[PDB]
This record gives structure tokens, C-alpha cells and sequence, in this order.
């Protein structure tokens, strides 16, 4: 499969096209159109996905690695199973997406809209959540050691069975109004 | 303290190699020799000035003053059935021997020209849940402490066989620069040179290196001391706001960014950046009781001033580098206000 | 000053005795009946008060020192300002009781009805409520720093603002279901 490289594309409409296993190294995106596409089986080493829609797009079993997803939308993406590396996904939107059990750890998850999504069991570690919305998001089980989040997150995420550290269990108690004394 | 995990039997190792580092910042040591012995013990060696020899105030020798009583190595022989200590120092051989903490008699030996100190401290196990140290975390941290101290040998071998050795040697001649080349090791650099430089104040120094490459994190490290301030502080404040600073003037003097667009924000320019911020403080001033952030108000402007004057002079002199990496930047800043007035709306 | 000491009395009626400013030393009550009774600015030093009712009583500036209240009942008990010192309130029953800013510091609080009772501002340090009813029961500003207490109190009672301890907090997560480390 032809690698694509030190490419940008910009304002393209992709929806005509089947993109399956195509490899990218360096390749930018800026506000392409990826709806419907298929995606699956691609591999993407430092490209940029940016302001890009993947609304109903397959991505599933796709490798990421320090790529970014600055801005990028994934309504009715089909997501999982994937592999995302160190990846940005800051201002993306995430909304009501199937998330279960994928792997985020050290992933830049800021602002973005997790508004429904589901992320049962999904690995978060050293992951930041900061200024993220998670109204109605399952957390139920993921793993969320290390990851950085809003106090709010606590009192808004569903996170029965979630695995946290020491300070946020402070942070948990905090939320809910418990004057916790370090003496 | 620490704890009594692995968090605080590792501290044990971290005191004593801590003392040599300190030798080695003054200009004085140039090797440190580490050993993990089949006996659990372990054996720190420096060719630093020795840990002073004569008469103290207190009626003892200094070295005991220094290994009883707190506020340094005192901790180590506290949580120790046994310390041992032989000094090279005012032109003899020394040894030093301690027992629960309770010192024997300072002993001269022979005739030497030759200065340093070895520390050998058998881990208390009616104290720590385990006295298994982990090679791989000693390794990492002496790694760290070698790109921190530029003129540094660091060796550690270990003996325990769970008869044959686990041997490294840390030397990095390049230091931070070898550090940075470290971290963009598993990156693409976007510009060949990595930016190397310093300043001294009074009560306080800096050394910087950078290096961008093509990805979209950000990887910079920050010490105070030699210690790894994790939850950073005004030596990395400093360091932002005036990278923020240089790469705004030098985006809109060269016209990169428009006269009527807004500033690059710190995500935008930090984005593929691989740095590391290494400040030495007389007095440090430490926030949180994690104790991993530098507090000191004049940190802050000390290491700004010269990171504007030392960036503008690079970014002056490197137009084609300077071009790749503002460019970057001024996508990045694109894309993120496409992003909020698309969220925003 | 009237003192009983080293007294044991079973199944007695006190109802029409004004018990106010009594001192009893290790004086043992089975099944007495208190109801309405003053016992306001009384002492109690090892005494036992078993399966006995405090109903509608009066215990204002009272002192119990080392005392048992094991089973005994409290409904509509005016209580506060009152002195315990190292009580064993095993099994008693302070249900819709006011017990704001009362301290219980060190007492045995095991399997005693707090049901509806406000503990507002109480102080509760190191104090066992183990086997406890807390259900409605309003901990709001309560000092609860080194009580131990059982998994569902953090679920059931009003704990707004109530001051823990670290391992209380990590309790706290727990009885949530979060798996701490």
C-alpha cells in the first residue's frame, strides 16, 4: 500500500471514495470530509486529522500514532477496536460514540464532547480530560489512574467500578461536599 | 521519609548518591560508582573532597554529626542495621563504622594524595515491607542524574543473581543536548540544530535545551536541583512565557502571522516541542506536599530574561529553522480557533 | 448532693421522682423507667443505664462518665448541652433525636438507632459507629475524623460538609464503588 507523505489536502471531499488500508506518515487534513467513508485497516504515523468530519465513517481496527484529531468529528464513527498512540484529540467531537475498552492512555482528550459516549471499561491512564463534557458518559470499569479531570467529572460521569489513584479519591470526596483533613 | 515500598527503600539509594551528585555540581567529583551487593547491601563511591574528618563543636568527629543527628545520609543510617564509611581526605584513609546508627571509633589508615567518599548501608528489613531494589528504576534514575551532570560518570552494577553482573555506564558529554536527542529519538526533528544555552544570576543558574519535531505533543522536562519537578513551577512559567513571547515578535516581524491576527497561543508553539529546563537555586522554595514544584517568585523572571534574550538571538540567527517551526505553530493556531467557533457554534 | 453507689435496681418506676443533681457511682438500672423524669445537672460515674427509657426526659448539664446506655431509649430526650465521656451506647435508641454540636468523641456507638436523629456540627471523633441506623440521619458539619463505621454510613447518611480523614475518604470512594489503587 503506497505511503502517502509530507502531503496536505485541504477542504477535500473524500465521501466518493473507499480509503481502506491506506498508510499516511506526515499527511495533513485540514476540514476534509470523511462521511461514510471507509477508513478501516489504515495505518497513520504523525498525520493530522484536523476540523475533519468522520460522521458515520468506519476507522475500526486503524492504527493512530502521535497523530492529531484537533477538532475532529465522530458522530456514528465506527471507532472500536482501534489503536490510537499519544494522540490529540482537543475540541473533537465524540458524542454518543461506542469508546468500550479502547486504549486513550496519554492521550489529550481536552475539551472535547464525550456528551453520551460510551467508555465502559476504555484505559485512560496519565489521559487529559480537562474541560471535557460528560454529561451522561459511562465510565463504568474504565481505568482511570492518573488521568487528569475536572472535579465536576465526579459528580457528572457514571464511574461505578472505575479504577482511580490516592488523589483522586480525595478529589471524589471533595466533589461531594467531604471536608477531607490531610490532619 | 518516603514510604516503606519500593517509594522509600529506593530514597535509601537516592540520599546517598544525592551527597555525590553535590560534589559533582561543585566541580569537584567526576565518577560515581554504584553497586547492588549479593548481600542486599548497597555500595555508593565518589572522588569528590571526602565528608569532612576533624574535630566538630559537638565533641564528635563531623562525619558523625553528619550520619546521627537530621537536618541527609542521617535517614539512611537510621533505617540501616549497618552503615559504612571509608573517606579519602587531609592526606589519609578513614573508615567509620556504624551499628543500628550507634557509631564505632573513627579510624585512621595510611597516607594518601587522593580525595572522595564511599558509603556501603544495609537496609533495616524489620523496617521495609521489601529490601528488593529494582535495577531497571536505579538505572533509569542514575541515566537521569548523568544528562543533569554534564562532566559525570555514573557506573552501576548489580550482583544479586535472583556469577554473573548487570552492568551499565551513564556518560553523557552533551548533557541536556544529549537528553533532548533522547527524547526526539523516537521522532522526526523538523530542524537539524538542537538549541543549547545558559545563564547565571545571583543565587540561581539555567541551562535549556529544545528541539522540535513533527508530532502534536508537547515533551518538556523540568528540574530544580537535579530533582524532577513534576508538577513543574516558575522555572517552567518563566520558560513559557517567554518562548510565547519570542515566537509571537518573530511570527509577525518576518510577517508569518498577520499585523490583525491574535497570538499564538503556548499549546500552539509547545506543540512538538522536546525540551528540558534544568535551574540550580541556592535556597529552593518547594509547593504542594508532593514537593514537586518550584515556588521561587524570582525563578520566574530569572529564567524568562534569559530565554528572551537567549531565544531571539537563535530565532535571529536560524531564519530557515525559525520558519519551519513558526509555520507549525501558526497551522496549529488555525486549527484551534476553527475548532472553538465550530464548538462555540 | 444525693449519692447512690454500688446499687443495683431492676424493673423500678421513677416517673414521679425529681432526679435532678443525683450522683450515682457504679449503680446499675435494669429495665428502670425514666420517662419525663429531671434528671438535669445529675453525674454518673461507671453507672449502667440497660434497656432502660429516657422518653420525653430531661438531661441538660448531666454528666455520664465511663457509663453504659447499652439498649436504653431516648425519643424526645432533651439532651444538649450534655457531658459523655468514654460511654458505651451499645444498642440504644436515639432515633429523630437532637444531638447538634454534642460531643461523642471515644464512645461506642454499635448498632444504635440514629434514624432521622440531627448530629449537625457533632463532634464524632474516634468514636465507633459500626452496625449503626443512619438512614435520614443529618451529619451535615459533623467531626467524624478516625470513627469507624461501615461501608453503607457514607451512602445513607447526610455527610455534607462533615470533616474525615484520609482513610475515611477512600472509604468514602469505595462505598461508591470506585476501586481506589
Amino acid at each position: 500500500e503506497t505511503v502517502w507523505a509530507d502531503e496536505e489536502f485541504a477542504g477535500r471531499d473524500f465521501r466518493d471514495e473507499d480509503l481502506s488500508r491506506i498508510r499516511t506518515e506526515r499527511v495533513v487534513f485540514t476540514e476534509c470530509d470523511f462521511s461514510g467513508v471507509d477508513l478501516s485497516e489504515s495505518e497513520h504515523h504523525g498525520s493530522a486529522f484536523r476540523n475533519c468530519t468522520f460522521r458515520r465513517s468506519t476507522i475500526w481496527h486503524s492504527t493512530f500514532t502521535n497523530c492529531s484529531l484537533l477538532g475532529s468529528v465522530f458522530t456514528e464513527c465506527r471507532i472500536r477496536p482501534v489503536t490510537f498512540v499519544e494522540c490529540d484529540f482537543t475540541l473533537a467531537v465524540l458524542g454518543g460514540c461506542d469508546l468500550r475498552a479502547v486504549d486513550l492512555s496519554d492521550c489529550r482528550l481536552r475539551e472535547v464532547s464525550l456528551v453520551g459516549a460510551d467508555l465502559r471499561k476504555a484505559v485512560l491512564r496519565r489521559a487529559d480530560l480537562t474541560g471535557s463534557r460528560v454529561q451522561d458518559a459511562r465510565l463504568e470499569e474504565a481505568d482511570l489512574r492518573g488521568t487528569r479531570v475536572d472535579p465536576t467529572f465526579w459528580t457528572t460521569a457514571k464511574v461505578r467500578g472505575a479504577k482511580i489513584d490516592i488523589e483522586q479519591a480525595l478529589a471524589y470526596a471533595a466533589a461531594h461536599g467531604l471536608a477531607v483533613h490531610g490532619g | 521519609i518516603g514510604s516503606t515500598g519500593e517509594r522509600g527503600l529506593h530514597h535509601l539509594i537516592w540520599e546517598v548518591v544525592d551527597n555525590a551528585v553535590d560534589e559533582a555540581m561543585a566541580g569537584f567529583a567526576t565518577r560515581v560508582d554504584v553497586k547492588i551487593h549479593a548481600d542486599g547491601s548497597v555500595e555508593v563511591r565518589d572522588d569528590g573532597r571526602g565528608i569532612p574528618v576533624e574535630m566538630h563543636a559537638t565533641g564528635m568527629p563531623t562525619i558523625d554529626v553528619v550520619m546521627t543527628q537530621l537536618h541527609g545520609v542521617s535517614v539512611v543510617n537510621a533505617l540501616s542495621t549497618r552503615l559504612e564509611a571509608t573517606v579519602l581526605r587531609d592526606g589519609y584513609e578513614w573508615f567509620q563504622y556504624y551499628d543500628r546508627s550507634v557509631p564505632g571509633k573513627l579510624k585512621q589508615g595510611g597516607e594518601t594524595k587522593e580525595t572522595g567518599t564511599t558509603i556501603r548501608f544495609w537496609a533495616d528489613p524489620e523496617i521495609f515491607e521489601t529490601t528488593d531494589y529494582n535495577f531497571e528504576t536505579v538505572a533509569r534514575r542514575l541515566q537521569e542524574m548523568a544528562f543533569l551532570n554534564k562532566g559525570l560518570t555514573i557506573e552501576l552494577t548489580d550482583e544479586r543473581v535472583t556469577s554473573k553482573v548487570k552492568h551499565r555506564v551513564f556518560h553523557y558529554p552533551g548533557g541536556l543536548v544529549d537528553y533532548v536527542k533522547h527524547i526526539n529519538r523516537t521522532k522526526t526533528p523538523i530542524q537539524q540544530s538542537i538549541i543549547d544555552f545558559d545563564g547565571k544570576g545571583p543565587g540561581h543558574e539555567v541551562e535549556i535545551a529544545m528541539q522540535w519535531n513533527a508530532g502534536y505533543s508537547e515533551s518538556v522536562h523540568t528540574f530544580a536541583n537535579t530533582i524532577n519537578t513534576h508538577e513543574g513551577g516558575t522555572h517552567e512559567e518563566g520558560f513559557r512565557a517567554a518562548l510565547t513571547s519570542v515566537v509571537n515578535r518573530y511570527a509577525k516581524d518576518k510577517k508569518l502571522l498577520k499585523d490583525k491576527d491574535p497570538n499564538l497561543t503556548g499549546d500552539d508553539i509547545r506543540e512538538g516541542l522536546a525540551a528540558v529546563i534544568s535551574v540550580k537555586v541556592a535556597e529552593p522554595q518547594f509547593e504542594g506536599q508532593t514537593k514537586t514544584k518550584l515556588g521561587n517568585t524570582e525563578v520566574k523572571s530569572f529564567v524568562q530574561k534569559i530565554c528572551n534574550e537567549q531565544l531571539q538571538h537563535w530565532f535571529e540567527a536560524n531564519p530557515a529553522e525559525a520558519k519551519t517551526v513558526v509555520n507549525k505553530a501558526v497551522s496549529s493556531a488555525q486549527a484551534r480557533i476553527a475548532a472553538r467557533k465550530a464548538r462555540e457554534l
